[PDB]
């Protein structure tokens, strides 16, 4: 919803470059950790 | 041992995908109407030639993919049990 | 050791796992914040009503007192 | 090197995905509940439960 739907032309191409794949995986892990801590903080804010 | 590692990764992360996509064993087996105590629920469901589990997960992913298509085509033709019914299911799977 | 290409789909699998996790937690956070905002604003409204009738009770008490 | 960093990243990521899905407590994660309330407050909600939309 909030993100653009343009990822489909990124993931259909056979991966070739190591640096790009490492950076994209690190970005995805950072996004997961970021939304995890934000959901945590929202949960304790709602609780208090 | 590369192929063994590949298929072990495939099995474990198929289980990871299934858990991550909203799976729950017990009531799903109830909807299938099959026993749980003689079923190896978990990571090793497909240790044998497992048909009913493949049926349940296939119908689950198909109704997640398109509920309207599901209650269009499997509404009047949900043939889940017998051999001819399994053949019809396989024909629909092949077409899709 | 596996070759480079199998590692490419290994990391692609990890990225798809992280993306699926992010999307489903986004949807869960959306429904959670909708429910939380609706309930919290309802209890804030009844908080306002409770303090309104409570203030009526204080003013009645102090009025009758200094009479 | 880039090879060692890639292998260590692969190992730590597979360890992370292994430890995330090894617990039965994720039903709270997939379904974030909204119930810290006591038992005497819900009728106040149900009195005007259809007057907010």
């Amino acid at each position: 919803k909030n993100s653009s739907h343009h990822f489909v032309e990124t993931f259909n191409i056979k991966p070739q470059d190591l640096h790009k794949c490492i950076a994209r995986c690190h970005f995805a892990r950072s996004r997961f950790l970021q939304i995890l801590q934000r959901q945590d903080c929202v949960t304790q804010k709602y609780q208090e | 041992m590369s192929s063994a590692s590949v298929t072990a990764f495939e099995k474990e992360h198929l289980w990871m995908y299934l858990q991550a996509l909203g799976f729950e064993p017990g009531p799903a087996t109830i909807a299938c109407g099959k026993i749980v105590s003689h079923t190896h629920l978990g990571v090793n469901m497909f240790d044998k030639l497992n048909r009913d589990a493949f049926h349940i997960i296939s119908y689950f992913l198909f109704q997640v993919l398109d509920q309207s298509l599901t209650k269009e085509v499997f509404k009047f033709c949900w043939p889940p049990f017998d051999q001819k019914s399994d053949t019809e299911f396989r024909k629909h799977c092949c077409e899709w | 050791s596996p070759d480079l290409s199998e590692a490419m789909e290994m990391m692609e699998s990890q990225t798809l796992l992280l993306t699926l996790l992010s999307v489903k937690m986004e949807n869960n956070l959306a429904e959670f914040e909708r429910r939380a905002e609706k309930n919290l604003l309802i209890m804030c409204k009844e908080k306002e009503k409770l303090q309104k009738k409570a203030h009526e009770l204080k003013r009645r008490l102090l009025l009758s007192q200094r009479k | 090197s880039l090879m060692e960093h890639f292998e260590d990243t692969r190992e730590k990521n597979e360890a992370l995905l292994g430890e995330l899905f090894s617990s039965p407590h994720l039903q709270m994660l997939l379904n974030p509940e909204c119930d810290p309330w006591p038992l005497d407050m819900q009728p106040l909600l149900n009195k005007q439960s259809d007057d907010w939309q």
